[PDB]
């Protein structure tokens, strides 16, 4: 009684559908394995995650400079623009900082429920039950979202296809920087100008 | 706990000093070879230990680094002005034979002892103040066997940075981190 | 399972056994010398291991000078680096022969003390070496020591991918003992790199053959 | 020189050649000639995939012989004509 991506098709065996989002869609049989699926789920709920950051990041700032609020560059070439420190040395820390976060969540995933104790402060005590979504206050303050059952499920759905959304947004925008030397919003404007003769396949 | 959440490994139960169950391609399978490699580990880290303030010292007062060793710091001839006020005592022939006399002696006299329990701790008749008493023997393995690491590490970054940066010494590279810290770092060779 | 008759001695429990053996090198009738059943395999093995390390590291400094991970000072063909002074040369810190004289005492080392393990098998593990006697004490087959220090990873815990293991060395040791000979004859033949010779014979296929390389 | 006359003689000699030796045309290693040219059965204890008993040795041993029959027709040619 679950809709289906198609419409009168089968779906798998393993895509039960009880987890959010899991409309039978795996055309390539890529999760039939039985130790894959819990790190297609956790890469997808990072990827989305991660895409719907870029997308924010990407999209607001080409936005209010197109409005006029702000000034900011576009970010095609902002990695080659004046700043205070090296590039290398922002990348380095970088990698740090998400080394020491990326480890906690890998101890994590391959230990549930090991690394919700803070070393240094051992009073604290993540809350989180299920692995991907470890909750707490540092990364849930507010407490939203958890609840009864098919609760969960309806708010998880719209987290997994908006991330979904804008992983494919952002695909796009890096798409249009690689064909066009503008923005996509500015792509926007010039498909409203003249939107029968401007298109993709109008300078492919 | 290197890692929390990790099983430890069944020899690796953690009642030696130092011992946070680290061994992830497991060397230590033989109780021997792990005690083998323990006195290894302790003896290239108190060498470490006892070297590393030897060379921060005269770049602190302004006296040489590597590259001013290894090359002409008195060593190779002058007969040893090096020392603030020049002082004769040896030189080449001295300076260059009476070391290793002294080390292999040292070594070969080391490599006479039976104990393993000596050899990874040499403990008796050697303790001048006698203080392996005086203090709990546990405390004082671990905070000997941290500060040694940690000599170990940064005696790894002096060569490193010594190779990378020739002519030069830690201290000013301190300086130049303080200084500027966010164009001089790792960065500079990670990405020349 | 492959080539030529089932000699009747190839059961088939060696490592990479297709009972190949049109000269009968292997019959254990009249097998003295080194011509002993004991003696070929190993031989094989150590050939083709040696080969192995030839063949990647022949062809390893060119294909890195063309990506540019390397000076291209250093990256000259195999037979331009000092193996053949007369052909070219290349000046190391120490002269060739002094090379080879330092090259021949670690090596004289390491194969006499191999040798002693392989003709008393449970030596060089018992007088006292500089504190690693405990760690080269080849276990058993003496093709295969193992240990902390020889497979120090914990490969082939089970029998099963221990087997596959080794059949997987002895192809790749074959395929690279094969890939020597031809380093050889192609640097003979064409004078320029083995990996040159594979770029013109991706370029034009029919014109760059050894047919066409006749005329040197 | 793959039209020459000189290549199609000898693929014609090697191919001629090779066609004896796997039809029993000629002597090879499990078919022995006995001193009235009889072409007798012989047992060699070589295995190969041809059914008709055609070896690897045969196959060098024709074409060896081919070749050699092939060179000497070709410099006989190139001398008289
Ligand atoms: C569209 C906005 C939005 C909404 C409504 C939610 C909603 C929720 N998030 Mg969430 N999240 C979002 C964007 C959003 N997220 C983004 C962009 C990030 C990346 C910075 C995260 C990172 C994040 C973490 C790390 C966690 C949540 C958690 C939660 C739940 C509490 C709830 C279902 C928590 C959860 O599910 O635990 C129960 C949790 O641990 N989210
Ligand atoms: C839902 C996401 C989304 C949206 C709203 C847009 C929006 C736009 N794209 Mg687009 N694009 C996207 C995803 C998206 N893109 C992706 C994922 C790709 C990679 C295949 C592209 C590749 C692309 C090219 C090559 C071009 C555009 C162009 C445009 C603009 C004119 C409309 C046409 O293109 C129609 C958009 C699609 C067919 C989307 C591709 C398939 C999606 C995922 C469905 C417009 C601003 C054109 C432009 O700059 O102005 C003329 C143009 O030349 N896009
Ligand atoms: C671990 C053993 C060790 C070794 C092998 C050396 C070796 C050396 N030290 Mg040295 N040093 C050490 C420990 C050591 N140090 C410690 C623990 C200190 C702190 C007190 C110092 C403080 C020190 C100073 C202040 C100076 C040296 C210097 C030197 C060099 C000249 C020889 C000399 O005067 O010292 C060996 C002779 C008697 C100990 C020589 C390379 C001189 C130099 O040129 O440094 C570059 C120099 O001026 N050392
Ligand atoms: C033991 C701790 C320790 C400490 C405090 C430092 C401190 C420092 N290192 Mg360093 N380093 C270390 C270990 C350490 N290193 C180790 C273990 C290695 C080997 C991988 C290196 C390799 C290294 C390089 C290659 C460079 C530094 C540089 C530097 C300086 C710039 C700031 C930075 O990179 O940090 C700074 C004074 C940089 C420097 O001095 O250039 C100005 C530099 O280029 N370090
Ligand atoms: C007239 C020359 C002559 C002949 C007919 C032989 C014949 C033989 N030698 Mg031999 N040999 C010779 C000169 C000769 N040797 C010389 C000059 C040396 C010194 C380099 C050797 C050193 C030598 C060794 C070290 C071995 C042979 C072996 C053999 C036997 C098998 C070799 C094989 O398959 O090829 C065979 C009886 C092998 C043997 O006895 O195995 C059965 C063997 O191990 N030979
Ligand atoms: C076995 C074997 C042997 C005998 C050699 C021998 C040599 N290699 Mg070498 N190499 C090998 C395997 C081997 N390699 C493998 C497996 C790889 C991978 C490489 C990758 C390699 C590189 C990248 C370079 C050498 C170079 C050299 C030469 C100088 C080595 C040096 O300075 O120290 C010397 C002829 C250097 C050279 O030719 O100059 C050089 O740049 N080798
Ligand atoms: C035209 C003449 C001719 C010649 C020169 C050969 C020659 C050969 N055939 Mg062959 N063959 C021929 C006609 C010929 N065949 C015909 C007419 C048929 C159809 C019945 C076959 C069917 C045949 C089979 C089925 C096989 C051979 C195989 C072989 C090879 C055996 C090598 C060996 O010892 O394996 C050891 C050898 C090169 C064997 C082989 O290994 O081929 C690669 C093999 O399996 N042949
Ligand atoms: C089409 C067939 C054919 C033809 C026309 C020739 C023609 C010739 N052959 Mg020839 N030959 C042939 C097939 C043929 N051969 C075959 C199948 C073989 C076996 C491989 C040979 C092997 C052969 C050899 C080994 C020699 C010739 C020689 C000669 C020359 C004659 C010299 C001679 O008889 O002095 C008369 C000699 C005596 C009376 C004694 C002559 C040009 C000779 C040559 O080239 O001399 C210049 C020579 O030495 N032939
Ligand atoms: C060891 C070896 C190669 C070693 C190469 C090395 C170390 C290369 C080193 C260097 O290149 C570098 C890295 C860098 C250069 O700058 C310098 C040098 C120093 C040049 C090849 C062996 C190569 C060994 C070969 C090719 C052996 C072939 C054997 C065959 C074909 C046997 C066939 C049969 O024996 C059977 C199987 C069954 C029998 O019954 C019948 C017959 C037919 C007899
Ligand atoms: C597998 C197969 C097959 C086959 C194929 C083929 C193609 C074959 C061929 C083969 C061949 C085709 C072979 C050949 C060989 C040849 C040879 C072996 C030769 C040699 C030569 C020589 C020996 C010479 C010498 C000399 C002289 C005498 C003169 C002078 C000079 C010199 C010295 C050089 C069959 C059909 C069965 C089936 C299918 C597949
Ligand atoms: C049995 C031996 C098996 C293994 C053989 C290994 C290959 C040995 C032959 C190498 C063939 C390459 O040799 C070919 O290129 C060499 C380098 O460009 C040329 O060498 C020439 O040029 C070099 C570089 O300018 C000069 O240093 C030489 O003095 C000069 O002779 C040879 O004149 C040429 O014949």
């Amino acid at each position: 009684d679950r809709p289906l991506w198609l419409p009168g098709s089968e779906a798998p065996k393993w895509l039960d559908g009880s987890l959010p989002g899991d409309y039978g869609f795996d055309p390539l049989d890529l999760a039939a394995e039985p130790g894959r699926l819990n790190w297609m789920v956790q890469a997808e709920l990072v990827h989305c995650r991660w895409a719907m950051l870029g997308a924010a990041g990407i999209f607001i700032p080409e936005l209010l400079t197109k409005i006029g609020i702000l000034n900011t560059p576009s970010w095609y070439k902002a990695g080659d623009a004046t700043y205070f420190a090296d590039q290398g040395t922002l990348f380095i820390v970088e990698l740090l900082l998400m080394a020491w976060a990326e480890s906690r969540r890998w101890a994590d995933i391959a230990r549930p429920g090991s690394v919700n104790t803070d070393p240094i402060f051992p009073n604290n005590k993540l809350t989180g039950t299920d692995v991907g979504y470890p909750g707490g206050l540092w990364f849930d303050p507010l407490g939203w979202g958890s609840g009864s059952e098919d609760k969960l499920k309806e708010i998880r759905t719209k987290e997994v296809k908006n991330g979904r959304l804008a992983m494919l947004a952002v695909l796009g925008a890096f798409v249009q920087a690689n064909v066009t030397h503008v923005g996509p919003i500015d792509n926007l404007f010039a498909h409203l100008a003249d939107p029968y003769h401007t298109t993709i396949l109008q300078s492919l | 706990e290197w890692l929390p959440g990790n099983p430890r490994p069944s020899y690796l139960d953690g009642s030696a000093p130092g011992d946070f169950g680290f061994d992830p391609l497991g060397l230590g399978e033989v109780p021997e070879n792990l005690e083998r490699f323990k006195e290894s580990e302790l003896i290239h880290a108190r060498w470490a230990m006892l070297a590393i303030p030897g060379v921060l010292i005269p770049e602190a007062l302004g006296y040489g680094n590597w590259v001013s060793a290894q090359k002409w710091a008195a060593t190779p001839g002058g007969q040893a002005t090096y020392l603030g006020n020049p002082v004769p005592w040896g030189n080449l022939p001295i300076i260059l034979a009476v070391e290793f006399i002294a080390i292999a002696f040292v070594e070969s006299q080391r490599n006479g002892e039976s104990d393993p329990e000596k050899r990874k701790y040499p403990g008796g008749p050697f303790d001048p103040l006698g203080f392996s008493k005086g203090a709990n023997l546990e405390e004082l393995k671990l905070k000997e066997i941290k500060n040694g690491r940690l000599a170990l590490v940064a005696f790894l970054g002096f060569v490193v940075q010594a190779v990378a940066y020739p002519g030069t010494g830690p201290l000013e590279n301190l300086k130049t981190h303080l200084a500027d810290p966010w164009h001089n770092t790792i960065a500079h060779v990670l990405i020349p | 399972f492959a080539s030529k008759q089932s000699l009747s001695y190839l059961d088939g429990t060696l490592p990479g056994d297709y009972g190949f053996d049109p000269l009968g090198l292997m019959d254990p009738e009249g097998a003295g010398g080194f011509i002993d059943p004991q003696w070929l395999p190993y031989a094989e093995i150590i050939n083709g291991r040696f080969a192995m390390l030839g063949a990647a590291g022949a062809i390893a400094p060119e294909v890195l000078g063309r990506i540019g991970l390397i000076p291209q000072e250093t990256a000259i063909p195999w037979f331009q680096s000092g193996v053949i002074p007369p052909v070219g040369n290349y000046s190391y810190w120490a002269d060739p022969y002094t090379l080879f004289v330092l090259e021949m005492a670690l090596m004289g080392f390491a194969e006499h003390r191999r040798a002693q393990d392989y003709y008393k098998p449970g030596s060089m593990g018992k007088q006292y070496f500089l504190g690693l006697e405990k760690f080269l004490g080849g276990s058993g087959n003496p093709a295969y020591p193992g240990g902390p220090i020889f497979n120090f990873l914990g490969f082939g815990k089970n029998e099963k991918e221990l087997q596959e293991l080794k059949v997987k060395e002895v192809k790749n040791g074959r395929l690279a003992m094969m890939a020597v000979l031809g380093y050889f004859t192609q640097a003979i033949f064409t004078g320029v790199g083995p990996f040159q010779n594979l770029l013109d014979h991706l370029a034009d296929p029919v014109h760059n053959n050894v047919l066409t390389n006749l005329k040197i | 020189y793959i039209g020459s006359s000189t290549n199609l003689i000898m693929v014609a000699s090697t191919t001629l050649m090779l066609f004896a030796g796997r039809f029993g045309l000629a002597p090879s290693a499990n078919r022995k000639s006995t001193a009235g040219l009889k072409l007798v059965d012989r047992d060699s204890g070589l295995q190969t995939g041809d059914p008709a008993g055609f070896t690897a040795t045969d196959t060098l041993a024709c074409g060896a012989l081919g070749h050699v029959i092939g060179v000497g027709i070709v410099l006989g040619l190139k001398a008289t004509a």
